[PDB]
RNA sequence: GUAAGAGCCUAGCAUGUAGAACUGGUUACCU
RNA sequence: GUGCUCGCUUCGGCAGCACAUAUACUAAAAUUGGAACGAUACAGAGAAGAUUAGCAUGGCCCCUGCGCAAGGAUGACACGCAAAUUCGUGAAGCGUU
């Protein structure tokens, strides 16, 4: 691969901005992350219907 | 409490306080080449204890040589070692001023007879990872099924 | 910071003169009015233009 | 497409004297040389700020 | 952005040990190792037979990850990045992809310049909660072998006409099969697989350490080491900060003493306080269990 | 010296600094490279300048 | 005005950057105080002075480093409440006029 | 029918770096 | 190293004193990575039919130029299921209170 930007978006956050925080912790919780399902998925399946 | 050793100091950018001093040039250069020629010099500090004078170093030998600086004619004078000399400059190809090489020590040194060996053992170490030579493995593998 | 020379001067007038409607019409719309619409006014100072031109 | 008008201008503050001076650019134009290094100041029959200041 | 700042952030066993020291100041010599901008180089010497150092990270870079510019320790402990991240969170997470290095780098360039210039900008209130087992092996003096010129490698190939004259080393260099070798600047500078990180931690983890209360809300706490010149009643005036103490036995002939709390909890956090750290009347006092 | 330096850190080797300042193509060049190895009236001067100072 | 002046002098330095090819040195003296004491530091000292040479610049060296380099704009300031009044009541008829 | 993507192929211009973390342990009472 | 030493004192050595006071991006290297615009295959000029002068706009695209000139195909890119907060009528059939 050869190219200057472009490898930057799948290594990591982009431009990332971390979110003001404050008053309220939001330390402990965190989210669940998807599902993958690889044996019934589609590129169609994650788009939806266009 | 909530306070830690580099937190707790008086300084100025993240290591320390750091201060324009006026110090004169030649007792500078003097203390430090008593350090960098002996081990020892007077100490730079400001207050630290705030009682008279301590000497900074390898402080057994500042009282051995009395705390002497190089600007001052040393104590110790012995085994001094011995260089050519053709201080003439008539001889052709014979000439060296200054430029008089020891009579004891001398140029090329080759380290040992066995660490020559481990160092072309870690060169070959070395070798085997760079890798370029891949014979065409025609080794034959057989059997009965 | 490239200079208007000579070549330039009609494009420009024409980049400052559309500016300046954009500034008009963001002050000249009311409170509550959706902040759209600035595209179809330059389009209809445009035709304004052109019908001037073609009298 | 190609043809498209602005809608937003470019913004100052990222070239050429802008925040480090380019960081420091060893590169400058000919209208970028010593010229007029002198300001010239208002005489006391031009219009002097100690003559303007007493009139009606 | 430029960096210029004046008189570099250093440790003392790479600031040498003669305390007067003549450095030179080039105005942006060298580009950062990491953040790739313009900084001004300082080039000192440390003692007689050293290598004349120089920083090698901008005053920035360093001030991101209280570190010093060149031996990318940390200033108050003299550790590596990864153990003290280890030792710590690691909510910096600095973005290694080209971009977004640099804008991030300017972006924070930005919030430096925009404030005292004094502190760690993000590491300081994590830097507060400290004293975890990167202390229990912090190194206690100067490891003046950092300050050491390179092996000649005219002398690898038998081959160093300079001989007595030459300033380079003529030793061994290390065997290149060990994982103590390869090393990167960047590798040591974010904190990811760094070897000799990785040997402080697997020594830092096989250290000595608290064992659970293997039979269910026994608080009973077996001290070894008591000693008999110590007395019971200032033991209570070190113990009442953890809770409501339940009775201690004492028994002063096998230096063993007793110990109940109200609940296991206490009797772990005074397992986490009091093992192979707390010396009272300056004499060790250990404590198990059982 | 100065002038194919300059020639050989722009990447140019197929143009050619002859002892007597005049430069060259080695060989026929595409529009790309011959866009690339354009110079202006600064080398030009220094290259006629350093000709009539080696006559 | 002094304050001005002085930004003035450095942007305009670039105009002549070799007129009468510059000079340097002030070699001067700065006292530091390591925050690090527990000593085997120093040697055994709480302080340490330092003379600072400014290195000397070559007058025939061309720029080091490219600077054309170009990144986005990074984030504004935070920002400022808006302060508006409650705000005027809207009606169909004008918003559809 | 262009000397440019792309896209491949082979190439060569800068560095002279920072770093090497390695040692401690006892047992005991009444029914 | 040199000189003075009403220094021992010979013309040999030593003693004292004076003057002289800290070079080096420390390499003849070991390494370490990134680039070129050339071939070699596929490829073919923007403006709603065709042939086309151009001048701009914007920036994680640059090149030639001393250029705040001017060129680079109008230098290239730009071609998009272009959906951003926020709803309701009337009649009919079926089941329910
Ligand atoms: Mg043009
Ligand atoms: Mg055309
Ligand atoms: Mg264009
Ligand atoms: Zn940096
Ligand atoms: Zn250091
Ligand atoms: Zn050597």
């Amino acid at each position: 691969r050869k190219r200057k930007r472009g490898v930057d978006y799948n290594a990591e956050i982009p431009f990332e901005k971390k979110p003001a925080l404050g008053f309220y912790d939001t330390s402990e919780e965190n989210y669940q992350a998807l599902d993958a399902d690889f044996r019934k998925l589609r590129q169609q399946d994650l788009d939806g219907e266009l | 409490p909530f306070r830690t050793q580099q937190m707790a100091a008086p300084r100025n950018m993240l290591s320390g306080y750091a201060e324009p001093a006026h110090i004169n040039d030649f007792m500078f250069e003097q203390q430090r080449r008593t350090f960098a020629t002996y081990g020892y010099a007077l100490d730079p500090s400001l207050d630290n204890h705030q009682v008279s004078a301590k000497y900074i170093g390898s402080v057994e030998e500042a009282e051995k040589n009395q705390g002497l600086t190089v600007f001052e004619t040393g104590q110790k004078k012995t085994e001094k070692r011995k260089k050519f000399k053709e201080n003439d400059a008539s001889n052709i190809d014979g000439f060296l001023g200054p430029w008089a090489k020891y009579v004891d020590e001398k140029d090329v040194a080759k380290p040992s007879e066995e660490e020559q060996k481990e160092l072309d053992e870690i060169t070959a170490k070395r070798q085997k990872k760079g890798k370029q030579e891949e014979e065409k493995p025609g080794e034959e593998k057989t059997i009965l099924h | 910071a490239k200079t208007v020379t000579k070549q330039r001067v009609e494009s420009h007038f024409d980049l400052e003169l559309r500016a300046a409607v954009m500034h008009d019409i963001l002050d000249m719309m009311p409170e509550g009015i959706k902040q759209n619409k600035a595209r179809t006014i330059l389009q209809h100072l445009s035709e304004a233009w052109r019908c001037w031109k073609a009298n | 497409t190609a043809a498209r008008p602005t809608f937003e201008p470019a913004r100052g503050g990222r070239g050429k004297g802008e925040g480090d001076l380019s960081q420091l650019s060893k590169q400058y134009s000919s209208r970028d040389l010593p010229s007029h290094t002198k300001i010239k100041y208002r005489q006391t029959t031009q219009d002097a700020p100690e003559e303007v200041r007493n009139r009606d | 952005n430029w960096e210029d700042a004046d008189f570099p952030i250093l440790c003392q066993t790479c600031l040498g040990e003669n305390p007067y020291i003549r450095m030179t100041k080039e105005k942006y010599g060298k580009e950062c190792k990491i953040c790739a901008r313009p900084f001004t180089v300082f080039r000192w010497c440390p003692g007689v037979r050293m290598r004349f150092k120089k920083t090698e990270v901008c005053q920035t870079c360093s001030k991101l990850k209280n570190v010093c510019q060149t031996c990318l320790l940390d200033l108050e402990y003299g550790l590596p990045i990864q153990v003290r991240d280890a030792g710590l969170s690691f909510k910096d997470d600095m973005p290694k992809s080209d971009v977004n290095k640099e804008y991030y780098t300017q972006n924070m360039e930005r919030e430096i310049s925009n404030s005292d210039g004094t502190r760690p900008v993000g590491m300081l209130g994590k830097a507060t909660s400290t004293s975890d087992m990167l202390l229990k092996l912090a190194r206690t003096t100067p490891y003046y072998k950092r300050n050491r010129p390179h092996i000649c490698s005219f002398w690898v190939k038998g081959e160093c006409k300079r001989g007595e004259e030459c300033p380079y080393r003529h030793e061994k260099p290390t065997d290149p099969d060990d994982p103590l070798a390869d090393q990167n600047i960047k590798d040591r500078y974010y904190g990811i697989n760094d070897p000799v990180a990785d040997k402080l931690l697997k020594r830092a983890s096989t250290m000595p350490r608290l064992d659970p209360p293997e039979d269910k809300t026994i608080t009973t706490l077996y001290v070894g080491g008591l000693g008999d010149t110590i007395t019971e009643t200032d033991l209570r005036n070190h113990f009442y900060q953890f809770g409501e103490i339940r009775t201690i036995t004492v028994v002063q002939r096998q230096q063993c003493a007793f110990i109940q709390f109200a609940t296991r909890q206490a009797a772990e956090v005074a397992a986490e306080k009091s093992f192979n750290k707390l010396i009272v009347n300056g004499r060790r006092l250990n404590v198990k269990w059982g | 010296n100065m002038l194919n330096l300059l020639i050989h850190r722009k990447n140019l080797n197929y143009l050619h600094l002859d002892y007597n300042f005049n430069l060259k193509p080695v060989k026929t060049l595409t529009t790309k490279e011959r866009k690339k190895s354009r110079f202006g009236n600064a080398f030009h001067l220094c290259r006629e300048v350093l000709r009539l100072t080696k006559l | 005005r002094v304050a001005l002046e002085k930004s003035v002098s450095q942007k305009v330095a670039a105009a002549m950057p070799v007129r009468a090819a510059d000079k340097l040195a002030p070699a001067q003296y700065i006292r530091y105080t390591p925050s690090q004491q527990g000593v085997a530091f120093n040697s055994g000292a709480k302080q340490r002075v330092i003379r600072m040479v400014e290195m000397q610049k070559d007058p025939m060296e061309p720029p080091r480093f490219k600077i054309n380099k170009k990144i986005p704009r990074g984030p504004p300031s935070p920002p400022a409440p808006v302060m508006h009044s409650p705000s005027r009541k809207m009606t169909v008829k004008e918003q559809q006029e």
